């Protein structure tokens, strides 16, 4: 897609997964 | 029938997100939320004879080679190990990967390979004798879903970038992009005969292309739907049947999904789960499925 949206979708999972696998979960 | 044994697999605490069958046929493996192996039987009573632990965080991918001696699997904490399937101690741990580790796949003909993608979008390959990294292609963002081809000399990533990434082991660069998804693909498998490459993503689509060196130029051959990409954005999986007439995609809406490959139809639409189903299998010699979801179990079953 774009680059804006490529980075903000890469923010939305970075924030994602550091949380949903994070090691208190 | 048209086997040897839709009896359903209890034993998972938490999430399964990857279940593999051994290519012999006869034994079961998979994985999840757990931190936990399970190895099953796939015929009798359907026991747990073993368990494998070793990982500190959830189990993204487990995968087999054709020797089926040596299971890999990718966690999320930010390693992949590498175990032994009859007696079951890890024999490996690979740990280069700076962020959660997506996936990972072995080398089955050649030298044991194995490439693995992560949440940083390195994208390396281990060769286990060499405890290192050998080579780390960089995306700029997170791969979910990596994979070899027949030959083992290029490795194809799917990812949050909406293109499939295939790298050439010799060349050591990006050859092509197969654009014309339209959100992340969590999941890529690829035939027996190594000629096909299946590819899930967020656009609720599921896709056909072929891995190979004669080019078409437009390698989207096949475009299936009926799959849902749900708010819980797990790594929605794939697989392909050993005969490549059927292929698996897990999708969010708790059914079994099973196209045909020439039809292009959904052949089965099967109930049972509950939450998000990860992983859809196919046994190597029987036409078995089984099905791993987020509701903790497991469905075996014959579909032909």
């Amino acid at each position: 897609m774009s680059e804006e949206k490529l980075q903000e979708k890469a923010r939305k999972w970075q924030q994602l997964q550091a949380k949903r696998y994070a090691e208190k979960r | 029938r048209c086997s040897s044994l839709i009896m359903l697999l209890s034993g998972h605490e938490g999430e399964v997100y990857c279940c593999k069958f051994h290519p012999n046929g006869s034994t079961l493996a998979s994985a999840g939320f757990d931190r936990l192996i399970l190895l099953w039987n796939v015929y009798g009573d359907c026991d747990n004879y073993a368990t494998l632990k070793g990982h500190s965080g959830a189990v993204m991918e487990l995968h087999y080679n054709t020797d089926g001696s040596m299971l890999f699997s990718a966690s999320t904490d930010k390693t992949v190990a590498v175990w032994d399937s009859e007696t079951g101690e890890r024999v490996k741990r690979l740990k280069g990967h700076t962020s959660f580790v997506n996936s990972c796949y072995p080398a089955r003909r050649g030298p044991q390979l194995v490439c693995t993608g992560s949440d940083d979008g390195t994208v390396k390959l281990w060769d286990i004798r060499k405890k290192a990294a050998i080579q780390t292609f960089q995306n700029t963002y997170q791969v979910l879903a990596v994979t070899f081809n027949d030959t083992s000399d290029q490795i194809i990533s799917g990812g949050i970038d909406n293109d499939i990434k295939v790298w050439d082991l010799r060349q050591n660069k990006l050859t092509y992009t197969m654009r014309g998804h339209a959100d992340s693909v969590t999941g890529l498998s690829l035939s027996s005969e190594g000629s096909y490459l299946l590819s899930n993503a967020m656009d609720n689509t599921v896709r056909v292309w072929d891995v190979r060196p004669f080019a078409p130029k437009e390698r989207c051959v096949k475009i299936f739907q009926g799959n849902v990409h749900n708010f819980e954005k797990n790594l929605l999986r794939c697989s392909w049947s050993p005969d490549g007439s059927k292929i698996a995609a897990g999708s969010a809406d708790r059914f079994v999904y099973v196209w045909d490959t020439t039809s292009r139809r959904i052949l089965y639409k099967l109930p049972g789960h509950a939450g998000s189903i990860n992983e859809v299998a196919f046994h190597p010699d029987e036409p078995i499925i089984i099905s791993a979801s987020s509701d903790k179990r497991l469905y075996m079953g014959e579909i032909q």
